[PDB]
RNA sequence: UGGCUCUGCCAACGCUACGGCUUGGCGGGCUUAGGUGGGGUUCGGCAAAACGUCGAUUACUGAAAAUGGAAAGGCGGGGCCGACUU
RNA sequence: AUCACCU
């Protein structure tokens, strides 16, 4: 959407600096979170131009995701890199934008 | 070794050999729904299996019965049972005894009625196959055998389950029914070697060759055979032959004089193709009763490695 | 329930197996890029499962739970160490299994 | 005991998933073999070899022949992957005889995966 | 066509490539996939060409606008500072071009 | 239209060396060459199944992307420019098989 | 596994928000089992040990063998020392 | 028996 994005940039830029700690030791790992926090705006952008709820629902499941890459981050990344604040924080921007999300499911699901 | 045995269900729970007994029970079966399903969680199964077994909840599977099948979990709790259980038995085997024993296997057995028809120059020969032994072995004078080397409450339960302690018939399809038909019929092999004093022959499972350098005392030994075997281990004798070493000893696929081992097998190969033919002709249920035939008799040849061989490229 | 009980399984999963698919060797870089892909991977499939309460899915996240199970089979009979030594691959299919029992019970819940 | 249950139980995708460990097991050491260099190549086939599965695993816990068929894709790029470890790969990555070998184990898959393609379109 | 947004869309790789490979290490998942989205947006413009479902083209337009945030994005990324402000501009100037053509393409399509 | 993997595979045989060869520094755009260039066999092989004109189009995509990549890579500066012969002995490559895919493409469009 | 969210040095495609970054060198660290199908069988000795079996799940120790446990001894050959031959 | 695959 615009949005959306201009929310989870939010997250982005909360989370990225938390991703970009992580050590090289799970860099594997940020990798993916990073392909899953910088990468959800693949599915953020792709649900704003792609109107089908497919993408938002993907768009949610990615955003699902990256809310499990707070709990994974903050403990099953052994040296827990995210903490419990940075994940409560990050769930709080993550929620700004499922508020949108789920708010945008809501406007395309209205029939 | 030692007697006693009285600590089995550890080791055969032991993963290490719960492992042996999957690596066993899957060696050449990786293509089984049997194996493919529990191949999937492999470890935990295993784990669960160890499991089950360390605490007798082990509970056998329905023979599924076409030859009588069993499952992956089955076939590897006897995998498991027999590679502590078949080591405490074949080696009470009589170096004679020559079926699933992996050491004197098939082929030993021919060389060896040879060996000792070169030896002692045999004038003469007793074969003296079973008739029915897995389906009329005692599972229950099997367990005075699988009790009196056990001695292990659990394993000996195990045992039970895997094949229970009652009825009459060991159901032929399973690698705990190999290895106690071989012990079962090790009482006719300890009626042979022990008593009759008869030290040259030969067992394959039911197929009991005796070499003797006399006739009538073959006779007389096997007589003294089908009464042992009939008094004490229900064995009816299908067929006996005490013949001299010339007719040869039909034994184990061959036909074994001193000299040559003119191999007949036919029967086998006759039945392998029959049985092939009938899965490759949608015709498996007319195959039940060929397969019922043959079991009555060539199946005192034991070919039943042969039949579960054709238990698995067909069904 | 169902997502969020798989999840929290699953977790333990990755509790797991995130730190034998970060000690796999880069030598057996993809094995590992693809385990974690597979391992944190599979919270995607949850996620989508649980999100649209479509049988597929849960049925592809028991694909996910598969090739997860690959992945430690395959771990298994890597060969230039062992990577997951088949203790790991035994606890690892102890903690899959349960998030197969769950799964499976949440399959069932929904067939 | 209970064999742990995954659902969608199918035999094929375990099968050929069983069958297609063993292209794994012998192509990935001729991956992992693969220079330090032609390492994208390996990551390729490797992500083609090792994410095979995933598609054979997929399939079976889908009811879509579109996986299937998928599946079989992978496999043809697998095959395809033996020709250019084979020969493009430069320095050699597939021996002739791992080609020849691999391309029995793949061929093994091809049949399972046929076979499996076959019984779900009737 | 896929052509013209293509052969425009090579002014934004073009540029913002040798700023993408300047990217800090440090930011280098960000830079592998400002690069699969640099580059490898070009696959969305032609698979929208050689192909045209029209949602292949707003998958185009995705692309171009996950760049747009890979540039508004990799500027403000963290502290080893990627994309500059300027070159954001610069490179939004190029990636409004093709987003004008790719834009009246989808407009032209729809 | 098998040979198109194999006159494909003539286009991999050149282009495949003028990849690995991309060095570190153009490593996410060799990777994303190796992509195109190795994974259009996959949109090949995908194609030699489904008809589905789509996937030729996609073929088509792929050839054409790796037509890009042809021309990103000789604009890559360096001594890692791909040589603009080699751009020509493979856009002829790249051409061939453009070719069989330009019949596939019609074989497949009139029935 | 061409790595490294990795440094130090150095240099320039570069790109700098002027810090660096990038990128290249240059060092350094971190990096038998399985699958698929379908004659030593020699002659001798010891048969002691071992091994097997019966003894024996015995005696025994211990209420109780209770998933402790022999042995003498018998029976073997499977075992052994040898030759030859493998 | 054949096939891989290293000692």
């Amino acid at each position: 959407q615009m949005l959306i994005v201009e929310r989870y940039e939010r997250v982005i830029s909360y989370l990225y600096p938390i991703a970009q700690s992580i050590p090289r030791k799970h860099g594997v790992a940020r990798e993916m979170f990073l392909k899953c926090l910088l990468g959800q705006v693949e599915l953020f952008i792709v649900a704003g131009k792609s109107n089908q709820v497919s993408k938002l629902y993907a768009a949610d499941a990615g955003l699902a995701m990256l809310r499990f890459w707070l709990r994974f981050l903050a403990g099953i990344q052994k040296p827990h890199a995210m903490t419990p604040h940075q994940v409560e924080t990050a769930q709080v921007l993550i929620a700004e934008v499922g508020r949108i999300l789920g708010s945008w499911i809501a406007r395309v699901n209205r029939k | 070794m030692g007697k006693r045995h009285r600590n089995l269900i550890d080791q055969i729970t032991t993963w290490e050999n719960l492992l042996d007994a999957y690596r066993k029970t899957s060696h050449g079966k990786r293509r089984t729904w049997g194996y493919l399903e529990f191949k999937e969680y492999d470890l935990a199964n295993l784990l669960a299996l160890q499991a089950e077994l360390k605490a007798g909840n082990y509970e056998r599977g329905p023979y599924r019965e076409f030859i009588s099948a069993l499952e992956f979990k089955d076939r590897l709790v006897q995998h498991a049972l027999c590679n502590i259980v078949a080591p405490i038995f074949e080696a009470g085997l009589l170096p004679y005894t020559y079926a699933c024993r992996p050491d004197k296997g098939t082929h030993a057995g021919v060389c060896h009625v040879q060996a000792e028809l070169r030896r002692t120059r045999a004038t003469h020969f007793l074969k003296s196959d079973f008739s029915k032994f897995f389906p009329s072995i005692d599972r229950a004078a099997l367990y005075a055998m699988i009790d009196k080397k056990i001695h292990c409450a659990a394993t000996r339960r195990l045992l039970r389950v895997v094949l229970p302690d009652e009825g009459v018939g060991i159901p032929i399809g399973s690698l705990t029914s190999q290895l106690f038909a071989n012990v079962y019929g090790g009482a006719v092999d300890r009626l042979l070697h022990d008593e009759l004093k008869q030290r040259h022959w030969a067992r394959y499972m039911d197929d009991i060759v005796v070499l003797g350098d006399d006739p009538e005392e073959l006779r007389a030994v096997f007589y003294r055979l089908r009464d042992f075997a009939s008094e004490r281990l229900g064995l009816k004798i299908s067929h006996w032959q005490v013949a001299p070493v010339s007719r040869g000893i039909n034994f184990l696929g061959y036909r074994i004089w001193p000299t040559h081992k003119l191999l007949r097998k036919s029967s086998v190969k006759r039945a392998k193709r029959k049985v092939a033919n009938f899965i490759k002709h949608g015709e498996d249920e007319s195959l039940q009763r060929f397969l019922a035939s043959w079991s009555g008799h060539a199946q005192w040849a034991d070919t039943h490695n042969l039949f579960t061989w054709m238990e698995e490229q067909y069904g």
